[PDB]
């Protein structure tokens, strides 16, 4: 069980990062690379890479 | 190069 939620917005400014807002949930997949991990949007399914530091364990 | 990481709103304001 891992399921993080972003505490703030974020505008992916490429199309590697993702686009959403605090009360988003995101599964984070991989979190061992720099600061950044890799999320999936449970919502719209498209998996990116979003700020660590802006996810929290549930 | 270091994540740049967006620095959360400054200390908690507003």
């Amino acid at each position: 069980v891992t399921l993080f939620v972003a505490l703030y917005d974020y505008e992916a400014r490429t199309e590697d990062d993702l686009s959403f807002h605090k009360g988003e949930k995101f599964q984070i997949l991989n979190s061992s690379e720099g600061d950044w991990w890799e999320a999936r949007s449970l919502t719209t399914g498209e998996t990116g890479y979003i700020p660590s530091n802006y996810v929290a364990p549930v | 190069p270091p994540r740049p990481l967006p620095v959360a709103p400054g200390s908690s304001k507003t």
